[PDB]
């Protein structure tokens, strides 16, 4: 995070980008600057899915695991079968 | 990127027809066509033949701009029936014969029929369901990692306009009958869904009852030797995965195929891209299978087909029939712009519950996720809101775990086969047929223009590639459109030579003509699409 | 939200619909407030109406035959009257007909 | 766009919106009203306040 | 506000008029006076805008600030779409 | 396959759960462990105490 510093848009930029429901490209911009630019767009989209997965952090709390979801192996399967969960519930545990 | 050349096609196209085409005028009457002023009677003179003008000393398919040379009269295979033009072979006698095919068969109930009637005619269908069978792109993987979500949005979306969702593509009403099918979705929903898919295996069914099996030449089967919707050698206006073209290349093996996809011959069919390999703006010709489940994804390991052969079957008997009788020349296939629709699926301003409290569920307290306080502008959040559907936080979550598997871009696979062993004489072998299919395309089934809460094009460009789904209104969204090429496209269907010609394909004009232009019912309309869907070789 | 409510106060209470005399109303109703705002029938009573009216546009595209333009007039306009550009609607409510 | 002074005007709709206005206003309105309703002006001067 | 004085009707008379929900129209008038009168009623009903948005002032607490409704630019449009927002929502925050 | 029931212990002089929202419930997400016979009764939807 530092130095980099943060993001003015500006296309150098970084690459993450741990923000959380950032009201920062609407936002002024304003609007960008007289750069070459060509990504920018790739290296923003990871970085802004990487920023959202790390943004999650918590909710495990609420997990309920992640299952085998459909039936497969399971590398034991030889005195009982295998079924995966349909995800339907509500994932809460309280 | 398939932008590119649909705007030089619709550059070079308003001026290169500088007269009314002569395949398009099926309107004429018994009386008219036979009368001595038509100039299209002297080139009608064999029923399983058609014959037209043709540049000379060009090898199909040739270059962007047709060279200049002198006409010569060339001639091709009427493969169906059904393209014997109208004033030959009229409606009311397809009409007819097909209410003879549906004698004792299975039929729709009314109630799907008006509610499927109705969300074929909306126009204020919300485009979040679009970019949600965008981003699935008919993956099972996906479509069970998003089981609450889309469970939520098609409860949400039913009982308040008692209209049924995501009935545009194949590869949802499959999954929603084995999976939201033992009570999850309300009883209407699941019986509307389990009907559709019985009148498809009921047509299926009067195609292997109108044959004789046992009767198998040089490896093809006797109902593709029979009809069309059975031969895999023609394959779906749209594409989700790749196991069609490896049954269609496996299948033919002596009519010599050919297939470019995006220039150069053949595919690569690389699987399994994710957020480190994505490439948006890919020029190769690789195209994207998604994650087979029972298995390791890898990089040596060969592909395999997803589903069975009967899937290929039900999604070209679906998309050839029952997508026609339903929206009746209205609906057209389009591509996805998938580095527009992506960065504006990473904006879910889920909030932050604590522990130990419970989850909100409806949305007239502050801590929902469709609250408008948490209703930012540009997020997804105004994507469900403008669609009036209620969701919740681990419902917008599940996005974040299906972005491991993705789509990069839609291209345009053109793919080309001999006439089959039935009917390959020494000279019908030259004769060659062209069609064309949409690797990861979109069809919606009707266009709205006065909605401006989105911009025109920012998702989705027009690219049609069938007779059938023609869309002489959806052209609109493509961007810098004139009124002279609207109405320049309003009579004559825009199809782009790069996805095959109306002569030189499969499905052509009179059927479409057939399906634009009958008013009688909506069972005896799909039992008259398939008895025209059978092939007139000896 | 001041015209839903209004709609929604005049329907269930008469049964009738409003806002049907101007045709720059039920466009914007159609395509605005469509997706659940209004109850069940009002949506589909304006969503008829248009369709009815989309009906007979293409009644009137139907029987005219197309690629038969003089003097950069459409065929449909040269053929009938609601689909040519010179004869202007009774009430306008923008300048664009001109 | 913006409002501007010295932009030209451009419609607001499409060909299709005029077609559809005028096949409104001449057949699905005289055929419910059958000639009871009438086009009238407005006073916005006494509207308005 | 002052020194004008207050309206009286009166037909010279002033501007703002920066009041909410007068009972003052009717009201006496009792009737006008003898004033040649054309405006009046211009400034009347501008006064009156000025002084019903002026009289907003307060609300705004529970604003959820107004958005562009529509899809247009929004300097960047170069690294994610833009929507607006269909205002159908109950904006008071509470 | 069928020796796996997650039926959890209920506490004495207390009611045993109807509704599978109680965290008490056998087909509760919280007593739905898989490859037992409580995600082959779930995936039905259907609910048996």
């Amino acid at each position: 995070s530092n130095p980099t510093t943060f993001s003015v848009e500006a296309i150098a930029a970084y690459t993450p980008v741990a923000l959380i429901r950032l009201l920062n490209a609407s936002g002024p911009l304003q609007p960008g600057h007289r750069v070459d630019i060509a990504d920018a767009r790739s290296i923003y989209t990871v970085g802004a899915a990487a920023s959202a997965a790390r943004a999650r952090a918590n909710h495990n709390a609420n997990t309920i695991r992640r299952t085998a979801m459909f039936a497969e192996t399971d590398p034991m399967t030889w005195l009982r079968p295998t079924v995966g969960l349909r995800r339907t519930f509500n994932p809460r545990i309280i | 990127t398939l932008d590119v050349q649909m705007g030089r096609f619709m550059e070079t196209w308003a001026d290169m027809m500088p007269h009314h085409p002569h395949w398009v005028n099926e309107h004429l009457t018994i009386l008219q066509f036979i009368a001595p002023s038509n100039p299209r009677l002297r080139f009608e003179l064999n029923p399983a033949f058609d014959f037209f003008v043709a540049p000379g000393d060009v090898d199909l398919p040739g270059p962007q701009r047709p060279p200049e040379a002198m006409p010569t009269v060339n001639a091709t295979l009427r493969i169906i029936n059904g393209n014997i033009p109208v004033p030959l072979c009229p409606i009311s006698f397809r009409d007819c014969r097909g209410t003879q095919l549906g004698l004792g068969r299975h039929t729709m109930t009314p109630a799907t029929i008006k509610a499927v009637k109705d969300t074929f005619e909306d126009r204020a269908y919300p485009t979040i369901f679009y970019m949600l069978e965008a981003v699935i792109h008919g993956n099972e993987r996906n479509f069970c990692a998003l089981l609450r979500l889309l469970t939520q949005c098609i409860r949400g979306y039913w009982e308040q306009s008692h209209r049924v969702a995501f009935v545009n593509n194949f590869h949802m009403l499959m999954y929603i009958t084995t999976y939201l099918g033992n009570g999850e979705l309300p009883e209407v929903c699941i019986n509307i869904y389990r009907d559709l898919l019985q009148h498809v295996r009921a047509l299926r069914q009067t195609i292997t009852d109108f044959t004789i099996q046992g009767e198998g030449h040089n490896g093809e089967t006797s109902e593709a030797l029979n009809n069309i919707l059975t031969d895999d050698t023609f394959i779906a206006p749209i594409l989700w995965d790749c196991d069609a073209l490896i049954y269609r290349d496996e299948a033919a093996r002596d009519r010599l195929p050919a297939i470019r996809v995006s220039g150069r011959n053949g595919y690569q069919a690389l699987h399994f891209v994710d957020m480190a390999g994505h490439n948006f703006q890919r020029r190769d010709n690789v195209l994207i299978h998604g994650r087979p489940v029972r298995g390791d994804t890898g990089q040596a390991i060969p592909i395999t087909p997803h589903h069975d052969r009967e899937w290929g079957i039900l999604s070209k008997i679906y998309y050839y029939i029952v997508i026609p009788a339903f929206s009746r020349g209205s609906c057209c296939t389009m591509g996805v712009r998938y580095d527009r629709l992506y960065p504006a699926l990473q904006a879910v301003i889920v909030p932050e519950i604590p522990a130990d409290e419970e989850a909100p569920t409806t949305p007239e307290d502050p801590r929902h996720p469709l609250h408008a306080h948490q209703l930012v502008p540009n997020s997804l959040n105004v994507y469900f809101h403008n669609a009036h559907l209620t969701v919740d936080g681990d419902a917008l979550l599940t996005l974040q775990e299906l972005m491991g598997d993705m789509a990069e871009r839609t291209t345009a696979i053109l793919v080309s086969s001999a006439p089959d062993a039935g009917a390959a004489t020494a000279t019908t072998r030259n004769m060659r047929i062209y069609d064309g299919a949409l690797y990861h395309g979109l069809i919606m089934m009707a266009y709205q223009a006065y909605d401006e809460t989105i911009a025109t094009g920012t998702f989705f460009y027009p690219v049609p590639v069938n007779p059938l789904f023609a869309c002489p209104e959806h052209l609109a969204s493509l961007r810098g459109m004139t009124n002279a090429r609207r109405v320049l496209a309003k009579m004559v269907p825009p199809i782009p030579p790069f996805l095959g010609a109306n002569h030189h394909a499969t499905i052509r004009q009179p059927v479409a003509y057939h399906v634009t232009h009958s008013k009688s019912d909506f069972n005896t309309l799909t039992y008259s699409l398939l008895g025209g869907y059978f092939k007139f070789t000896p």
